[PDB]
């Protein structure tokens, strides 16, 4: 297996519920660059308004797909490597 | 800040 040029270029193939997420906000294939799974995730969190409107770092997501992929209620958007951890526990890293 | 631009700091 070839290094990824970058980490955003890390192919990866998500797992059955983080794939239902992306394919609700219109997503078609069984495998992404991590740049395109962040894409769509942020994509997500918009079209279904779970940001907070006034402090726009903090995301709500009790109960929906997305707080079942991650396993908390909320989070803040600037806990970055919490994030990856959460994104990381629903996919698998594949050849390329 | 909008969240679109605290999230485009993620990737």
């Amino acid at each position: 297996s070839q290094i990824p040029a970058s980490e955003q270029e890390t192919l990866v193939r998500p797992k059955p519920l983080l794939l239902k997420l992306l394919k609700s906000v219109g997503a078609q294939k069984d495998t992404y660059t991590m740049k395109e799974v962040l894409f769509y995730l942020g994509q997500y969190i918009m079209t279904k308004r779970l940001y907070d409107a006034a402090q726009q770092h903090i995301v709500y997501c009790s109960n929906d797909l997305l707080g079942d992929l991650f396993g908390v209620p909320s989070f803040s958007v600037k806990e970055h490597r919490k994030i990856y951890t959460m994104i990381y526990r629903n996919l698998v890293v594949v050849n390329q | 800040t909008s969240f679109x631009e605290y999230w485009x700091l993620l990737p």
